[PDB]
């Protein structure tokens, strides 16, 4: 069995870990959030490419060409749709998570600027039936110890 | 991680919407008060 | 090859929202916030030993 | 009996908090759910008009 | 100095902004003059032992 | 989860006021203050032996 | 604070608010004041024995 004074420093040093933990995730996150922004734009520019292809093709008055294009553009148009859906998404979710994640840092903090004076607090009180111990003050004759056992041998 | 989270508020309840009414209305109070206070100050 | 990247995609915020919600609870269980005295841990046991 | 009563007690209580959790849980998932459906039908409606 | 030039708006903002701060250092304030007294009770409890 | 900790706020006193009356007539047995003499163990015994 | 301004309903619900912390207030201040004396005679029996 161990004590519950001991369970606080390992607790908190487990807290510890667990924090950076935690943030090294919501960075990854933020990353790839990045990256499938970027991947949106890059397919957003390959449509409009295309379509000023289909605009030039319709110059010419060579209209079959302008319909195979816009025909084209399509299958990208929807792409581009669903990755803003996507991410028009997953932006709050971040949000939150990072509002929690700044209240947690702090409350750790808080509860550590409390943990040495309670071990402070302990250990004093401790040493007080300690000492108290050895040598009895004898305001009442009810036991003594070490002063008295050695003072009747 | 619906669970986790529905337990852990279980646990402590947040505050009552009243708490939040009262908070932002003395917040509001205060803001005003010192808005006044500053530019009646100026003058 | 385009469903995989999509779930890929998403794996990475689930695991984040979870990791989030483990550590909620886990430093509301040491030092409760005491909003009710129905439990509290580690700062109870230590005041009143 | 009475320490063995309380620690039963007590060991049923968090019991009885969990069971109320996974209540909640589905409710919300089950309220979820009706959106979704209530947002199909209205996208049903659109391509009707 | 925004309300200067009569910018009420900008000192709106600001004023707004230096609440939480007004508000975290009363927090801070309540825990220490907590604390000093706990503090002067153990020194002097370490002088007699 | 009010009533739980109500009861355990007693269960204490309870336990405590039953040694104290257990070790009443615990040290009342041996050595009886003879008020009267119509019983006294281990000083009678040995006294009378 | 509410009841200035004359924002009565404000003041009614915070009034409302209060009953119930003063009930639990009486509560407990009767069971302490109950207690009491019971820790007096306990301990005057452990002094004895």
């Amino acid at each position: 069995q161990e004590a519950p004074e001991d369970l606080l420093e390992r607790l908190l040093g487990e807290m510890e870990l667990e924090l950076i933990e935690l943030r090294r995730a919501l960075a990854q996150t933020i990353a790839t959030f990045k990256s499938t922004e970027r991947q949106r734009d890059a397919q957003q520019l390959i449509a409009q490419r295309w379509y000023e292809k289909a605009q030039a093709a319709l110059d010419r008055g060579n209209e079959q060409l302008a319909r195979e294009a816009l025909g084209q553009r399509q299958s990208y148009q929807s792409h581009t749709e669903a990755l803003g859906k996507s991410l028009g998404e997953q932006r709050a979710l971040v949000e939150q998570v990072r509002g929690q994640l700044q209240k947690l840092e702090r409350k750790y903090l808080e509860l550590k600027s409390q943990k040495n004076l309670y071990l402070a607090r302990l250990k004093s009180a401790i040493a007080a039936q300690k000492i108290e111990e050895i040598a009895g003050n004898l305001d009442n004759a009810s036991a003594s110890s070490l002063f008295e056992r050695i003072e009747t041998k | 991680i619906l669970e986790l989270e529905a337990e852990r508020e279980l646990l402590n309840p947040p505050p009552s919407p009243l708490d939040k009414k009262f908070e932002q209305w003395e917040e509001q109070q205060a803001v005003e008060a010192t808005l006044a206070a500053m530019k009646a100050r100026r003058s």
